[PDB]
DNA sequence: TTTGAAAAGCAAGCATAAAAGATCTAAACATAAAATCTGTA
DNA sequence: TACAGATTTTATGTTTAGATCTTTTATGCTTGCTTTTCAAA
């Protein structure tokens, strides 16, 4: 589920229900994490991947109501006798396990480019050019998208 | 953790009378049951009459408001001492809708909101009594065309001493514009608790001239002629008569505490009387013998503490200088007619003499102390009954187990404590609160709050917190701190911090910062600057 | 039931609330959407502005020039055209999703170039060498709400009409989940991109994040006014998704502007018309009259416009204004009405370039009454004396009174003082303000010459000059009475 | 009984805390048309 | 299947409670010179 493309952060439980319950069966109206917590008791491990969960804070209000959704999601993925895991991707003891994806180096960028172009029969690039582009794209915060734009523009 | 929440519900896991065993744990459980039951009959008998008195207060006040309301200008009523809780009711009079519109300072941020709430209440009442409209004064203009009836509006301005006076002035000038309509009459009720002149000098003089055309005044407050206090205390005297007598010091305690409260002194009187009755039925074991059928339940402890009376002291000293259970059980029949005499002189005082501005509690106090004649030598109309109304109290024997007296200082700790004085005295003389039983450290060093307060009390305007911390260090002993900090080998971090050569100063700084922010939370100390945190100001002084 | 307030003018559109994710029961249940009768584009107002022409209008010798120089009718943009066309053609032919960022100053041909690119792409798709696509045009300044773009784009894709939130999850479902074989390529022109910038920046993220989806087949061509917009207003996610490649449209040089104007003046310049001398109507091939607009005039206008903005709109409007000045002089000379050589000279071009430069503010202050000039003179005197940019109105009153009472021996002051303080009348007492004091104060406030703060005490209220001090000084010492003293 | 001298007092200077309010914004409170659900006929 | 009615969705208006920032004014420390009341000759 991509969190930004939802109209409100309060309906995501419903969309989780709208991702899981079949259309032929009854369609209950999920208001909060209590209804989803009731829904997941008779079960089969439920995996959700929330992309941009950082946009699950509220830009208004203050500290209290800004965390209103992420804390109720964290409680739902930590209470016993459910099978609801929560993978959250955001941009830069019940606390979630933290994995920090690192910015790529030049050699990692070179290996990704060679692996993506290995399906092609003939490489139209000299490898030194890919190395030069990768080392110019390997700054303090260098991303693979910039390398793709640079090569495509080449 | 529940300690880090704002609010949480706990249902405790469960696996009948709050009265305890007296006479050093030798009172029988049946006496505990009789004390509980008999306290409940006395308490219920008091509060039934208190409830009837309270409903009489509201009924008579509603009657006089309705009298003053119905017998081209406002009809203005100034209710002095209002402390507004009255539910004013109006007539069900045909061909004219009577609407009561109540306004508070919370409902009055400006004139527009006052008019909008007034017209919404007017339309709601006129729809409930029998298309949408604009909530402005033109609804008053077209009232006969929409409902066929005349309009009588009564405005109840609740807590006028809190409302903005410019807004109230402009609302009254706005309401003046409805005087050009023949079907409208307007009444205004102002609930005042300060004075008439206070509101007279916060309104413009044209509005004062407007209100002067038709205005009446009426006193509302609970100390109006004392007759509502005088009932309630007499109701207590109708409850305790023949059972216990009141002490004179308890009655003058009542007088002083009711003289300190303006708006609500009736409920304070009821609270003090109730707490005295609770204290009596919780403390004395002789309150079973208030019921005259328990006189066979005497034991050795009852007679052993019965003989320790000053009245029994004086009686047996007189009988020894002249020349027990049966002597006790026969002397419980006298009625102590001071209450009946007080009621008799009250009904004589407003029966024919027309003296009604008296306090019955003052009369009962002067009757208790024997200075009744000095009390009724003030009115100069009852000179002819200095022997008709004369009474001499009789000091009966062992009445000090059957009494309501204020000498232990319990009422002035539970109902009106010296709060901040108690806080600073427990801070400064802590040995008083804490038992005098870390064996070698508790005898030598005070608790850190008490030592810090004793260094705090002896300081100036501005305390330099570093030098104050040095003054806190020099009171502490280094040797037994270093000895006691090594008395737990399980925690090795404490031992390796104790091995450091700057251990004592560091530990003293831990205790000093903890105690300083304890005082900052309690309000004793203040950082005058938001940043820096290098100086403090004292806030509170002992004994003020 | 009695309402506390009423809403009696609510107009709600017939928009459904159920999004596209719940139309069919499965991903496999979705048909090929290119065959649906409502999807992918599968006006009634044009006849409302028709009338009956019962007259015959006269089109003169300069009428065709003015009609032809309009913005409604691609020489200098061929590298930008090639870049946009090649990126979009590669994105269409490979079934890819691509963002093309184009930025520039007003009137440099951004919208024209993107529209010419999509016309050649549709013509290329009509010859069956690239797959067919749907072209959507979304202008952010033509929306009432910024979320209405969600309303617009989905209505262009499906033909349904939904509310903006349901349209947003409909577009998300369509771009991510529906496979390529059941879809059609969509090319979206987002024009005035800054107008679609909100505090949440959700529209920006959604529109540029759909171009990162594998199944989307979406080409977003975003037109900006600056190149540093994603760094200044947008976050790092949206800046990363927009990309490093960014096409800048520079302002036109004067060669390019001259080529544009000469391209619009091909077939009319150095040509002959048949002109009626009775009415004035002229026909392109009774007198045979040759029409010219000189190349030196066009090059002067092109150089001026290229140095100021490089704007094709301004170059065309300056040429049209010069032709209208010439045509007005022509109708004045020959007495023509609105029913051998005629030239748009260089002098008309200089007049058109100078009419937006002539500084009417000084002329306006020169043509004011004596009381308004006296007010401005007193205010300037106070700024000279105490050196402050804001002066209290009571100080202006006192220094006007001092200026009247010190230079009394001037004959104009002896003529004007009774008018100023009594309106030339006995039985009118002497006035604390001058006559028309509030009138000239409000008049100078209406023009923007003055700023007045919002205070209720009229004496301590401050007044500041909003115009430059030197132009007020030259307007004041143009006046013969005020420069005398 | 004096004496004088350190404590108290007064005014200028100036950095700074704070009162007042201008401007705004979130949150409770409130209404409403179109769409969607829902329980039977 | 369909339909009358109840509920939801989306959309906007009304009123109160509080935050933030700006401008002007009280205030609190510093420094230098003047009075003055109580611990010793
Ligand atoms: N290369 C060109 N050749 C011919 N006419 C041009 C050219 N560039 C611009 N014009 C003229 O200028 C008009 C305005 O240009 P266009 O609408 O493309 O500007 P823009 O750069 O998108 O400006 P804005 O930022 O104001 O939207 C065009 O409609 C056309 O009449
Ligand atoms: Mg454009």
């Amino acid at each position: 589920i991509n969190c930004i493309s939802l109209g409100e952060p309060s309906s995501i439980f419903q969309k989780i229900f709208d991702s899981f319950q079949d259309l032929n069966g009854p369609t209950l109206q999920i208001k909060n994490m209590q209804h989803l917590q009731k829904f997941l008791e008779p079960y089969t491990t439920f995996v959700v991947v929330l992309d941009e969960m950082d946009r699950l804070l509220h830009a208004n209000t203050s500290e209290t109501q800004s965390v209103r959704t992420i804390l109720e999601l964290f409680l739902l993925a930590k209470l016993p006798t459910v099978s609801f895991v929560l993978i959250g991707m955001a941009n830069s003891g019940l606390l979630p396990q933290t994995i920090v994806f690192q910015p790529y180096t030049a050699e990692q960028m070179y290996e990704i480019v060679i692996q993506k172009m290995s399906s092609l029969p003939t490489i139209i690039f000299q490898p030194m050019a890919i190395k030069f582009a990768a080392k110019k794209c390997a700054g303090n915060t260098g991303d693979l998208r910039k390398l793709f734009d640079v090569l495509r523009g080449s | 953790a529940d300690a880090q929440r704002s609010h949480y519900t706990v249902y405790p896991s469960l696996p009948h009378i709050p009265f305890v065993k007296l006479l050093s744990g030798k009172e029988s459980e049946v006496n505990v049951e009789k004390r509980w039951e008999l306290y409940h009959q006395l308490h219920s008998h008091f509060h039934d009459q208190v409830d009837h008195i309270i409903d009489n207060i509201e009924a008579d006040l509603k009657a006089e408001i309705s009298d003053l309301l119905y017998s081209r200008c406002f009809n203005t009523i100034f209710l002095l001492g209002s402390d507004s809780t009255t539910k004013i009711e109006l007539k069900d009079e045909s061909s004219r809708y009577n609407v009561l519109i109540e306004l508070t300072p919370k409902e009055s941020p400006n004139v527009r909101m006052m008019l909008r709430r007034s017209m919404y209440k007017l339309y709601s009442a006129a729809d409930a009594e029998e298309n949408d409209v604009s909530y402005d004064l033109s609804l008053v203009e077209n009232f006969k065309r929409l409902f066929g009836k005349d309009l009588a509006m009564v405005f109840n301005f609740k807590d006028v001493d809190s409302i903005n006076f410019n807004t109230l002035d402009n609302f009254i000038i706005l309401l003046k514009s409805a005087f050009k309509y023949d079907h409208v009459k307007i009444s205004l009720i102002f609930n005042i608790n300060t004075n008439l002149s206070n509101i007279e000098k916060n309104l413009r003089q044209s509005t004062i001239r407007l209100l002067k055309r038709n205005y009446h005044k009426l006193d509302v407050s609970s100390n109006k002629g004392f007759k509502y206090g005088n009932q309630i205390f007499q109701s207590f005297l109708d409850t305790v008569d023949g059972k216990l007598n009141l002490s004179d010091r308890f009655v003058e305690f009542i007088l002083s505490k009711m003289a300190n409260n303006t708006n609500h002194n009736l409920q304070l009187l009821t609270k003090m009387l109730d707490y005295s009755l609770m204290s009596y039925f919780f403390q004395n074991a002789f309150s079973v013998f208030i019921d005259p059928v328990n006189v066979d339940f005497l034991n050795d402890d009852y007679l052993k503490i019965l003989s320790r009376c000053p009245t029994f002291m004086f009686f047996v000293e007189g009988l020894i200088k002249q020349h027990l259970e049966e002597f006790f059980v026969e002397f419980l029949v006298r009625e102590n007619p001071i209450n009946g005499h007080a009621k008799f002189v009250a009904r004589f005082l407003e029966e024919e003499l027309n003296i009604t501005n008296f306090n019955l509690i003052e009369l009962y106090h002067n009757l208790l102390i024997g200075k009744l004649d000095s009390y009724l030598d003030r009115w100069s109309a009852c000179k002819e009954y200095k022997d008709r109304l004369h009474f001499e109290p009789i000091d009966t024997i062992f009445q000090e187990l059957f009494t309501l007296d204020n000498r232990s200082g319990l009422l002035t700790q539970s109902i009106f404590p010296s709060y901040k004085s108690n806080i600073e005295d427990n801070l400064l003389s802590w040995e008083q609160v804490l038992p005098s039983l870390s064996g070698d450290l508790d005898k030598i060093m005070a608790p850190v709050l008490g030592q810090l307060f004793k260094l705090y009390r002896e300081a100036n305007m501005t305390i330099n917190i570093y030098d104050f911390y040095i003054a806190f260090r020099e009171t502490l002993p280094k040797e037994e701190i270093l000895n006691f900090i090594r008395k737990d080998p399980s925690n090795t971090k404490l031992l390796e911090l104790a091995e450091t050569p700057d251990a004592f100063d560091k530990v003293a700084l831990i205790l000093f910062m903890q105690a300083i922010f304890a005082f900052e939370n309690m309000g004793l100390i203040k950082f005058q600057s938001t940043k820096s945190y290098d100086l403090v100001e004292k806030c509170v002084w002992r004994g003020i | 039931v009695i309402r506390k307030f009423t809403k009696k003018n609510v107009a709600r559109a017939k928009k459904k609330y159920t999004p596209f994710s719940k139309r069919f029961k499965s991903i496999a249940a979705i048909p090929d959407l290119t065959s649906l009768p409502e999807f992918y584009g599968n006006s009634r107002f044009e006849n409302k502005l028709k009338t009956t022409q019962k007259h015959q209008i006269v089109e003169t010798i300069f009428s065709k020039v003015k009609k032809q120089l309009n913005s409604s009718y691609l020489p200098a943009r061929e590298n930008e055209f090639a870049s946009i066309y090649l990126s979009a053609y590669s994105a269409i032919e490979s079934d890819s999703a691509t963002t093309i960022y184009v930025a520039g100053t007003p009137g440099v041909g951004k919208t024209l170039t993107v529209r010419e690119v999509v016309k050649e792409l549709l013509s290329s798709s009509a010859q069956r060498e690239i797959p067919d696509f749907l072209y959507v045009e979304i202008n952010g300044l033509k929306m009432v709400k910024p979320t209405d773009c969600y309303e617009t784009l989905w209505n262009k894709v499906s033909g349904e009409r939904l509310t903006w939130a349901a349209s947003m999850e409909s577009l998300e479902f369509y771009f991510k989940r529906v496979p390529k074989n059941k879809k059609k390529t969509i090319v979206v022109l987002l024009d005035e991109l800054d107008a679609m910038v909100t505090k949440s920046q959700d529209i920006m993220y959604n529109f540029f994040n759909w171009t990162t989806y594998e199944n989307a087949k979406l080409i977003v061509i975003a037109v900006a006014n600056t190149m540093d917009l994603p760094e200044r207003q947008l976050g790092n996610k949206i800046t990363s998704r927009i990309g490093f490649t960014r096409i800048m449209f520079t302002g036109y040089t004067h060669e390019e502007l001259k080529n544009i104007i000469d391209l619009r003046l091909k077939g009319l310049n150095d040509s002959f018309f048949y002109v009626d001398t009775k009415t004035g109507n002229a026909i392109l091939i009774v007198r045979k009259v040759r029409l010219r607009m000189s190349a030196d005039a066009i090059e002067i206008a092109s150089r001026k416009v290229a140095s100021v903005s490089g704007d094709a709109r301004r170059a065309l409007k300056v040429c049209k204004r010069a032709a209208e000045i010439a045509e007005k002089h022509y109708m004045a000379k020959h007495g023509y009405g609105y029913d051998g050589v005629q030239t748009v000279h260089i002098t008309h071009v200089m007049k058109a370039l100078n009419e937006t430069l002539n500084s009417h503010v000084i002329t306006f202050m020169t043509r004011l009454s004596f009381t308004a000039k006296l007010f401005i003179y007193a205010l300037l005197n106070l700024m000279k004396k105490n050196g402050s940019q804001e002066q209290e109105l009571g100080d202006i009153v006192d220094e006007i009174k001092l200026l009247i009472e010190v230079n009394g021996s001037n004959k104009f002051v002896m003529e004007i003082a009774k008018t100023l303080f009594q309106q030339g009348s006995d039985n009118i007492s002497e006035q604390l303000r001058i006559i028309s004091w509030d009138f000239v104060l409000n008049q100078l406030l209406d023009a923007g010459i003055l700023f007045k703060q919002t205070m209720k005490n009229d004496r301590i209220c401050c007044v500041k000059l909003n115009i430059s001090v030197e132009e007020a000084k030259r307007a004041m010492n143009e006046d013969e009475t005020l420069r005398n003293l």
